[PDB]
């Protein structure tokens, strides 16, 4: 995330941690949301590639915030099984969206709980919030404290009047301002963008791509989740 | 090796942070970088010893 601000415990129940596990460490290369108890949401293009039916070496962790301390609210659990979307085209980055199913069952509480999602078709709107444990300038390094950072939506003909008209899909979201500086990053993907339109928290979008990061004129491209909201449900089962 | 080694590494569109090995010919070196998750070059291998067995030697 660039041009945050250091979250606390709570504030992002849902936020979760996609790492790859070693012997004595771990590594943090996504993001995800939680879903239900057994199943998050994250990109496509994180998981492109593995063992989908028996995947190893990975785990999401929840309840986590500064990974340079123990607060006694991380719960950690491999990941058993991935589902790519069926369509996930890898060169158009379209359906960038997956599920994992956890080998074990998340505790909800005051720090870790899911969000809900939209309802198929909804249009989201006004200031969104990303959060997530990417890189805090382009190319840069990343934070050991969660990062959140406020932009407007952008619409999809501004934003293809940005990058390009068949550059940008139905099923994609923008966001990010004008001026640039406020932007996700690398490492940030298959992390959450949350609206509020509706007057509750849900979940509008997930960290996708971009040219470079928090540049001027070129906002953050997500994918959509209102168009995959029947595909989750039928699949987190 | 390919010439393919010689390209610079390409980080991508997408905000992955994975890493990847890639043949610096400079150096004569397989380094890390970090690959977004799309739209990899072929100059882009999983593992150090995939990089040095396919750009390693002339
Ligand atoms: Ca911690
Ligand atoms: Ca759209």
């Amino acid at each position: 995330i660039v041009g945050g601000t250091d979250a606390t415990l709570g504030e992002f129940p849902y936020q979760l941690s996609f790492q790859e596990t070693f012997i004595g460490f771990s590594f943090h290369f996504c993001g995800a949301s939680i879903y239900n108890e057994n199943y998050a949401i994250t990109a496509g293009h994180c998981v492109y590639g593995d063992d989908y039916e028996n995947p190893s070496g990975l785990q999401i962790v929840a309840g986590e915030l500064d990974m340079s301390v123990n607060e006694g609210s991380e719960q950690i659990i491999t990941v058993s099984k991935i589902i790519l979307h069926e369509n996930f085209d890898y060169n158009l980055l379209d359906n960038d969206i997956s599920l994992l199913k956890l080998s074990g069952s998340l505790t909800f509480n005051d720090n870790v709980a899911p969000i809900a999602l939209p309802e198929q078709g909804h249009t989201a709107t006004g200031d969104v919030i990303v959060t997530g444990w990417g890189t805090t300038s382009e190319g840069g390094n990343t934070p050991d404290v969660l990062q959140k950072v406020t932009v407007p939506l952008v619409s999809d003909e501004d934003c293809r009047a940005d990058y390009g008209a068949d550059e940008i899909l139905d099923s994609m979201i923008c966001a990010g301002v004008p001026e640039g500086g406020k932007d996700s990053c690398q490492g940030d993907s298959g992390g959450p963008l949350a609206a509020s339109d509706t007057g509750s928290t849900y979940l509008a979008g997930i960290v996708s791509w971009g040219y470079g990061c928090a540049r001027p004129g070129y906002p953050g491209v997500y994918t959509e989740v209102s168009y995959h909201v029947d595909w989750i449900k039928a699949n987190a089962v | 090796r390919p010439d393919f080694c010689l390209e610079p590494p390409y980080t991508g569109p997408c905000k992955a942070r994975i890493i990847r090995y890639f043949y610096n010919a400079k150096a004569g070196l397989c380094q890390t970088f970090v690959y977004g998750g799309c739209r990899a070059k072929r100059n882009n291998f999983k593992s150090a010893e995939d990089c040095m067995r396919t750009c390693g030697g002339a």
